[PDB]
RNA sequence: CAGUAACGGCGAGUGAACAGGGAAGAGCCCAGCGCCGAAUCCCCGCCCCGGGGGCGCGGGACAUGUGGCGUACGGAAGACCC
RNA sequence: CCCGGAGUCGGGUUGCUUGGGAAUGCAGCCCAAAGCGGGUGGUAAACUCCAUCUAAGGCUAAAUACCGGCACGAGACCGAUA
RNA sequence: CCGUCUUGAAACACGGACCAAGGAGUCUAACACGUGCGCGAGUCGGGGGCUCGCACGAAAGCCGCCGUGGCGCAAUGAAGGUGAAGGCCGGCCGAGGUGGGAUCCCGAGGCCUCUCCAGUCCGCCGAGGGCGCACCACCGGCCCGUCUCGCCCGCCGCGCCGG
RNA sequence: UAGCUGGUUCCCUCCGAAGUUUCCCUCAGGAUAGCUGGCGCUCUCGCAGACCCGACGCCCGCCACGCAGUUUUAUCCGGUAA
RNA sequence: CCGGGGACAGUGCCAGGUGGGGAGUUUGACUGGGGCGGUACACCUGUCAAACGGUAACGCAGGUGUCCUAAGGCGAGCUCAG
C-alpha cells in the first residue's frame, strides 16, 4: 500500500530474479588474469608495440559527438592507395586496413595519410634474414633504438586551435543572428509547399 | 548494523512493533501499486495527479543523440575562458574582443539569463536566444554562428 | 560577416569539401550484363509464360489495363513490382504485334 | 544509454537499441562467370625412410565437372614500366 | 573483356512471439518475382529525389559462461539437534 | 492461573503434565526524510588500466578533465519549438518594494572617585535612531503554454516570411 | 496464495492513543483526515548584577507581544421548552 | 496383375455454422443470523434533531431518472380562489 507520499514505484523482482544473479567477486581475479596475458603477449611480440597496429584518426558519428574524434576500426583502401602501400602487406607492417570505411570528405581522407606517412618513417623494419639486409634498415638503426612501445600507437589528438582576439567590424556587430535562426528554420519548412504553388501558378 | 535497530529493543514485547489489534499480516490492501483506481484512489489523487491516462502522440524509436542541446547562460560564459583572457581584454587599448568558442566547452545554444560585465566580446555557438544576442549587442560584441 | 554556416536550414552543415571516387564496386549488383540477357531470352522463348502472365497479356489486348495492373497486384504482391511486370509484357506484346506485321 | 523510446483490462505490470567509454581484436573461402590436353582424388601392388618419397600397358571415382587461378575490398587477359 | 546463390525474395492470410506500436521475428498455407534490380531508411499509401547495403552458400582465435569433473588454496562462516 | 483474542477472562472461552536444547522483522534493490562526514557549482571511479614476486593483499595506492557517463547547474509545451535583470536618471548601479525581523551600529541623557574649579583618557546604563540576516505574508517584475485586443519593425529569400 | 487462526525472546527512563470523517464489489480489510511520538527550528521572557544589595530616571503615571473548551461589556443569530 | 470407383472422394490451409462432449471462470452488498421480501446502494423536501451548524436506525411522511420554443429572456397591461 502506498502510505502517504512518494514515488510510485515499479521495481522488476517478479520473476525469479535470485536464481540468475551475477557477483562479482572473481573480479580481483580477472583483473590479474587479463593483465597476465598483457604481459604475455606482449613478450610474445618482442619490440612490436604491445597494443596492436596503427588506429586512424575517426570523427565520431553523431551531432552530439561530433566535435570530438577517436581512433577507428583501421585505414580505408583510399588511404592506403595514396599513402602507396598495398592492402596486404599492410597488416605485416602493423597498419590494419579496414576495407568497408568509405572516405566522404579531403581533409579527414587527409590527415589519415598523413598519419599513415608520419607512422611509416617512425617504424623500424627488421629485415627477414638478419644476416642480409634486403631493403629494411640499417643495423645500427636496430640496435640502440628496438624497444617495444607501450600505451597505442600515436593516440588520437583532440586539437583545439587558438583564434586570437581581434576587432569586430561595423557589419559583423550589424547581424541579427536570432532573426536569421528563425528565417532559416522557417525557409526549410515552407520550401516544398511554395514550390508547389509556384508551378501551379505557372498556368493559372 | 543489526546491534542499533529497532528489532534489538522490540525484543520482549509480543506484537513486536505491529498491534495486537490489527497484527502484521502478508498483504492487507494489495501487492504493490494495486488498487489506485478502486480504494487507493484518494492516495493516487492527492499525491500522484496526472498518472491515469495518455496524454500527447507517440514517437517511436527516440533516438537522443539527435536532440542534444546543452546550454549556457550569459552569466557564467566568461568562465569558459581563462581570467587573462577577461582581465587582458579589459585594459586594451584597441578594441580587441577575444573569442568564446561555447562548442568546445561542450555547449551548444547560449541563454540570456544574467548580465554581462561591460566589455565586448564575440561568442561563436550554434544556436542563440533573442534577448542573449542582444545582450552581447549592448555590451558591445558579436554573435557568430557555426555549425 | 554574412551568411554563417548554419546548424539549421536548407544549406547545413559544417561545410566539407568532398572528393568524387570510382564506387564501391558492390554497387552494380543485379546490373544487366550481355551475356546473362542471352541466358535470360533463351530460356523465356523455350519455357514460355506462366499462366497468371498469359491471362494478364490477354487483358492488355483489349486495352483492359487497369484491371491488368490490378490482376498482377493480386498476384505477385506490390504495386511496384506490378507497374514494371506489365510494362515487360507490354513490350511483349508491342513486339510480338510488329513481328507478325511483317 | 535506462526503468528510457515503446508495450499495456494504457490497470497491475513489462521494456530494448544506436551513439559514447572500455576488454579483446583477425580475417577469409566457394558456387557461378571463365580459361588451363581432368592439369584432380581414392584404393591396391612393389620399392626406399619412421606418413614421406618413387614406381605399376594396376584398379576405380570423375565431363550429370575433380584441381589450379579467382569472389564484390572487384577480378582476369594482354601489352608497357618497374 | 568478366561479373554472382529462386518455391527464394516479396505479397496476402492464420497462429505463436516481441518494446515493436496499420503487423519485431518465426512458422504453416495460398500467390509468387525482378535485374540501373533487390533489401533497409521504426505510421498504412501513391509519387519522386537522396543515402545505405548486396539476402536466399561456407569457415574462423581472443575477450565471455561454468552449483558437474579432476586438483588446489582461502575464510570477521558452522562447531555434532549446528 | 498465566499467555491470548475481546466492550468485557479467575472463568463452565482457547493453548499449556514436566525439563533441556533449537525456535520467529532478515538480507538485496529502489525510494523518502532525518542525522554524521568529505568536497562544493560541482561531485563521484562505480567500470577499466598502472604499479617488488599473490603472508596479510581478493587489500591499499595511483590515473585525468582515463570525466565516457550519472546526478546537479533551466524551465515549459502534446509537438514544431522557444527559453528567465532590473533599478536609479544617454549615464550610473547591478535582482525591486512595503510590513515584521535575531544580531550589529549610532546615541541625547545619565553613572563615579575627600572637596570643588577647569579640562582630559577609558567603563556602565540608556530614551530614541539607523543598516537590516534567515524565514513569513504581501505587492511588482521576468521565462514558457494559451487566450483577447492592437500597431509597428526586419530582409540575401518580400513571404500563407521573421520579430 | 491467505483481508483468516496461532505464536513473536533483555532491563530501566520519558511521552502516550484510537474504535470517528470521506472513498472503496467496502462491512473480519485498506486508502483518507483526525488522535500519538520523534526530530527540530524561529522567537520571547530573560538569566541578573563577586559577598553585598529593590531601584537610579522623564512633583504624575507606566511596566512587551500574543494567546484562551473562561467570564464581562457591547451587539447580532435561532423557533426548542413553555 | 485382375476388377471396381475417379478428377469426385480424400488430404492440407483458411472461412462460416453447430458444439456443456471437454476446458476455464463467475454466480453483488446492506441486513436485529442467513435466505425470501424490501433498497435504508446516487439524489430531493418536511420531521426526528434536543431554538447556530452537524447528527443514527430495514425511524416516520413523500418524491425523483423527467417536462419545457416557451413553461427560456425582456417590456407593457392586467388580478387571483371564493
Ligand atoms: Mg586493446
Ligand atoms: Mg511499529
Ligand atoms: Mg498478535
Ligand atoms: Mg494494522
Ligand atoms: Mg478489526
Ligand atoms: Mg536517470
Ligand atoms: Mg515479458
Ligand atoms: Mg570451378
Ligand atoms: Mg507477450
Ligand atoms: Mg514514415
Ligand atoms: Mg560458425
Ligand atoms: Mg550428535
Ligand atoms: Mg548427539
Ligand atoms: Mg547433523
Ligand atoms: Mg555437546
Ligand atoms: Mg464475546
Ligand atoms: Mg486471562
Ligand atoms: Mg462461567
Ligand atoms: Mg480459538
Ligand atoms: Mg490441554
Ligand atoms: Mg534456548
Ligand atoms: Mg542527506
Ligand atoms: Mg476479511
Ligand atoms: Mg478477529
Ligand atoms: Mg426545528
Ligand atoms: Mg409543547
Ligand atoms: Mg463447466
Ligand atoms: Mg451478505
Ligand atoms: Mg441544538
Ligand atoms: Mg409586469
Amino acid at each position: 500500500a502506498p502510505s502517504r507520499n512518494g514515488m510510485v514505484l515499479k521495481p522488476h523482482f517478479h520473476k525469479d530474479w535470485q536464481r540468475r544473479v551475477a557477483t562479482w567477486f572473481n573480479q580481483p581475479a580477472r583483473k590479474i588474469r587479463r593483465r597476465k596475458a598483457r604481459q604475455a603477449k606482449a613478450r610474445r611480440i618482442a619490440p612490436r608495440p604491445a597494443s596492436g597496429p596503427i588506429r586512424p584518426i575517426v570523427r565520431c558519428p553523431t551531432v552530439r559527438y561530433h566535435t570530438k574524434v577517436r581512433a577507428g576500426r583501421g585505414f580505408s583502401l583510399e588511404e592506403l592507395r595514396v599513402a602507396g602501400i598495398h592492402k596486404k602487406v599492410a597488416r605485416t607492417i602493423g597498419i590494419s586496413v579496414d576495407p568497408r570505411r568509405r572516405n566522404k570528405s579531403t581533409e579527414s581522407l587527409q590527415a589519415n595519410v598523413q598519419r599513415l606517412k608520419e607512422y611509416r618513417s617512425k617504424l623500424i623494419l627488421f629485415p627477414r634474414k638478419p644476416s642480409a639486409p634486403k631493403k629494411g634498415d640499417s643495423s645500427a638503426e636496430e640496435l640502440k633504438l628496438a624497444t617495444q612501445l607501450t600505451g597505442p600507437v600515436m593516440p588520437v589528438r583532440n586539437v583545439y586551435k587558438k583564434e586570437k582576439a581581434r576587432v569586430i567590424t561595423e557589419e559583423e556587430k550589424n547581424f541579427k543572428a536570432f532573426a536569421s535562426l528563425r528565417m532559416a528554420r522557417a525557409n526549410a519548412r515552407l520550401f516544398g509547399i511554395r514550390a508547389k504553388r509556384a508551378k501551379e501558378a505557372a498556368e493559372q | 548494523p543489526s546491534r542499533l535497530r529497532k528489532t534489538r529493543k522490540l525484543r520482549g514485547h509480543v506484537s513486536h512493533g505491529h498491534g495486537r489489534i490489527g497484527k502484521h499480516r502478508k498483504h492487507p490492501g494489495g501487492r504493490g501499486n494495486a488498487g489506485g483506481l478502486h480504494h487507493h484512489r484518494i492516495n493516487f489523487d492527492k499525491y500522484h495527479p496526472g498518472y491515469f491516462g495518455k496524454v500527447g502522440m507517440k514517437h517511436y524509436h527516440l533516438k537522443r543523440n539527435q536532440s542534444f542541446c546543452p546550454t549556457v547562460n550569459l552569466d557564467k560564459l566568461w568562465t569558459l575562458v581563462s581570467e587573462q583572457t577577461r582581465v587582458n581584454a579589459a585594459k586594451n587599448k584597441t578594441g580587441a574582443a577575444p573569442i568564446i568558442d561555447v562548442v568546445r566547452s561542450g555547449y551548444y545554444k547560449v541563454l540570456g539569463k544574467g548580465k554581462l560585465p561591460k566589455q565586448p566580446v564575440i561568442v561563436k555557438a550554434k544556436f542563440f536566444s533573442r534577448r542573449a544576442e542582444e545582450k552581447i549587442k549592448s555590451v558591445g560584441g558579436a554573435c557568430v554562428l557555426v555549425a | 560577416a554574412l551568411r554563417y554556416p548554419m546548424a539549421v536550414g536548407l544549406n547545413k552543415g559544417h561545410k566539407v569539401t568532398k572528393n568524387v571516387s570510382k564506387p564501391r564496386h558492390s554497387r552494380r549488383r543485379g546490373r544487366l550484363t550481355k551475356h546473362t540477357k542471352f541466358v535470360r531470352d533463351m530460356i523465356r522463348e523455350v519455357c514460355g509464360f506462366a499462366p497468371y502472365e498469359r491471362r494478364a497479356m490477354e487483358l492488355l489486348k483489349v486495352s483492359k489495363d487497369k484491371r491488368a495492373l490490378k490482376f498482377i497486384k493480386k498476384r505477385v504482391g506490390t504495386h511496384i513490382r506490378a507497374k514494371r511486370k506489365r510494362e515487360e509484357l507490354s513490350n511483349v506484346l508491342a513486339a510480338m504485334r510488329k513481328a507478325a506485321a511483317k
